[PDB]
């Protein structure tokens, strides 16, 4: 399969450099465009500009034609988008994608990316605590929640998955919040049928990528 | 790359077809065409051959040319050569001098398949290059029906996306010389964007080669086209 | 250069209903347009090019018509899961092949009352020194709901903070957690742990609460 895999997401100090890759794979490197798009969270898609990796020939739109640079290396197939200084603004993610097309039509973008965060503060990475939300004794044949405390991390993000994936249906994995203290905090819980909770492992997988922080917390009675 | 070869070799017919090129669109009667590369240099010579056998088959060749009358013309040569089919092309950087760019196909040529001498039935699958101005990495895809006499294709992943057009089905004919062509349009977004002209070549109709003029939004551009199988 | 325009910029409408957002171009761009689909945290995916090509694996609901500077995009009966933001994006310049703003379509479904939870500290927390009370009401609709923590009847003000979940996919429903945050000494001089939901789908307030 055609896939792009961008490296993970990363913490820098305004004024910092820095250099985000995407792989590219199962598809020719030098017959397809590499794009590049901003996205603000909560917000829309940005055209940053493109590069053929063919002859590293680089477009930049007028926002960011000074401030990033596109370049490539074919024998790893990795397109890359580069900072010479960092700002607090340019906090967001950036998808790198295919500039793909059926012959006789216009292009469209895809496949994309995951999506590389970008986080610029002075504040240091610290890794979560993890503390189970531990189902109700007094619980209804009836339908039980459970969960955990995914708390005081810096910076985003932080993902959450239950037994490793098996379990989704029912599953909220709350948005993180900011603390006063100025680090973040989330609750990922899972309402499940309470007649399981005697009989049914349920294990919160937390991984904060930025501070190497993983954790598999067994939640029970 | 044998470039050099090309420029002070004479034909040798052990050499890899095609063995030799006649240069005639390349190059009026009344001008003369120097071309220049890997520090060697031949004037050319209407009617004169271009030893396209010291050249890498399915690949593009690049000379620095000079075209007098007086020069008048400067720029990149390229050559695109088959088996049993070649052409040739201009990229010009350099007019009355003062820098002007422009591309256009010079001569096609080879061994063109007789319409009267086609396979009867059975389909073709061509695979090859589409190249045009500052991009020789298009992909060309064609195929032809002989029992249908008739053919069409694609063009793709050229850098500039309006050029990697599809080549609309159309019907082989003869030329004033009994020549197999085809004659069709260029389709993007299902929008008539230009032309495409292809001829046979090969005893057993083995290549197509010819050109296509794509329309788009800043202008008309010139592809070459070359396919083999 | 060329600049796109989506409307509306949101809009909410019932499961099996008629969908349309327009998109704008500053000039006139044929048929070279594309919609995306983006749903919470992924990336976009195509639906359309070329102004009404349908690409494969997306549903025939979906359809894209117009030309020149004006498009449309037609939903022709909302699905749970067609909850996201849709975009534009002309791909008719030179490279450079910018979006519409994005256009957020949410499922308008009948009022759901909240199941309510309420979650002590753990243990281990405790250990750390800060306590965290949660309160979790789970599959409500609309998103407006109101919180309030009372501590021995106390009403707390000021130290708890909410998160809201994106409508599900398969009921159309909000999640919202309610965290109170305490020292953990001020956790260990009280008994009575209260968390109070006020909601439309409610007809009386629900109170959820525990002793420690
Ligand atoms: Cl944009």
């Amino acid at each position: 399969e055609v896939q792009l895999v961008q490296s993970g997401a990363e913490l820098k100090k305004p004024g910092e450099s820095l250099k985000i890759s995407c792989k590219a794979s199962g598809y020719t490197f030098t017959n397809y465009w590499v794009v590049w798009v901003r996205q603000m969270p909560g917000e829309g898609l940005e055209w940053m500009g493109s590069i053929h990796p063919r002859d590293s020939d680089a477009r930049y739109s007028l926002s960011f034609e000074g401030r990033v640079t596109f370049s490539v290396d074919k024998s790893t197939t990795t397109a890359y988008l580069q900072w010479s200084s960092l700002k607090v603004s340019d906090s967001a993610i950036y998808y790198c994608a295919r500039l793909s097309q059926v012959s006789g039509w216009s292009p469209w973008v895809g496949p994309w990316g995951q999506g590389t965060l970008v986080t610029v503060s002075s504040a240091s990475t610290k890794g979560p605590s993890v503390f189970p939300l531990a189902p109700s004794s007094k619980s209804t044949g009836g339908t039980a929640a459970l969960g955990c405390l995914v708390k005081d991390y810096f910076p985003e993000p932080v993902t959450v998955s239950w037994n490793s994936g098996a379990l989704t249906s029912g599953v909220h994995t709350f948005p993180a919040v900011l603390q006063s203290s100025g680090l973040y905090s989330l609750s990922s819980v899972v309402t499940v049928p309470s007649s399981s909770l005697g009989t049914q492992t349920y294990i919160c997988n937390v991984n904060h990528k930025p501070s190497n922080t993983k954790v598999d917390k067994k939640v029970e009675p | 790359a044998g470039l050099a070869d090309a420029l002070t070799a004479p034909l040798d017919h052990k050499d890899k077809g095609l063995q030799s090129l006649t240069l005639d669109q390349s190059v009026r009667k009344n001008e003369k065409l120097k071309l220049a590369a890997q520090g060697a240099e031949k004037t050319y010579g209407n009617g004169d051959s271009l030893n396209t056998g010291k050249l890498k088959n399915d690949k593009v060749s690049r000379f620095d040319f000079i075209r007098q009358i007086i020069t008048l013309e400067s720029g990149e040569f390229q050559v695109y050569k088959q088996s049993h089919s070649a052409l040739t092309a201009f990229q010009t950087e350099q007019i009355q001098m003062v820098a002007k760019r422009q591309f256009r196909i010079g001569d096609i040529a080879g061994e063109h398949t007789s319409f009267d001498k086609l396979p009867e039935g059975g389909r073709a699958t061509y695979r090859g290059t589409a190249f045009g101005s500052d991009d020789a990495g298009g992909k060309l895809t064609y195929t032809i029906d002989f029992a249908a006499k008739q053919g069409n294709g694609k063009i793709e992943h050229l850098k500039s996306p309006e050029l990697n057009v599809d080549l609309a089905a159309a019907d082989i004919k003869p030329d004033g010389k009994r020549h197999a062509v085809i004659s069709g349009s260029v389709l993007y977004n299902q929008a008539e964007k230009g032309s495409y002209s292809l001829g046979i070549f090969g005893g057993k109709a083995q290549e197509v080669a010819g050109s296509a003029e794509v329309k788009t939004v800043n202008g008309i551009r010139h592809i070459g086209l070359a396919a083999k199988q | 250069d060329i600049v796109m325009t989506q409307s509306p910029s949101s809009l909410s409408a019932s499961v099996g209903d008629r969908v349309t957002i327009t998109c704008r171009a500053s000039q006139s761009i044929s048929v070279s347009l594309n919609w995306y689909q983006q749903k919470p945290g992924k990336a976009p995916k195509v639906l359309i090019y070329a102004a009404s090509r349908l690409q494969s694996g997306i549903p025939s609901r979906f359809s894209g018509s117009g030309s020149g500077s004006h498009f449309t995009l037609t939903i022709s009966s909302l699905q749970p899961e067609d909850f996201a933001t849709y975009y534009c994006q002309e791909t008719y310049s030179d490279l450079m092949y910018t979006f519409g703003q994005g256009t957020k379509v949410e499922i308008k479904r009948t009022v759901a009352a909240p199941s309510v939870f309420i979650f002590p500290p753990s243990d281990e927390q405790l250990k750390s020194g800060t306590a965290s009370v949660v309160c979790l009401l789970n599959n409500f609709y609309p998103r407006e709901a109101k919180v309030q923590w009372k501590v021995d009847n106390a009403l707390q003000s000021g130290n708890s903070q909410e998160s809201v979940t994106e409508q599900d996919s398969k009921d159309s429903t909000y999640s919202l957690s309610s965290t109170l945050t305490l020292s953990k000494a001020d956790y260990e001089k009280h008994k009575v742990y209260a968390c109070e939901v006020t909601h439309q789908g409610l007809s009386s307030p629900v109170t959820k609460s525990f002793n420690r």
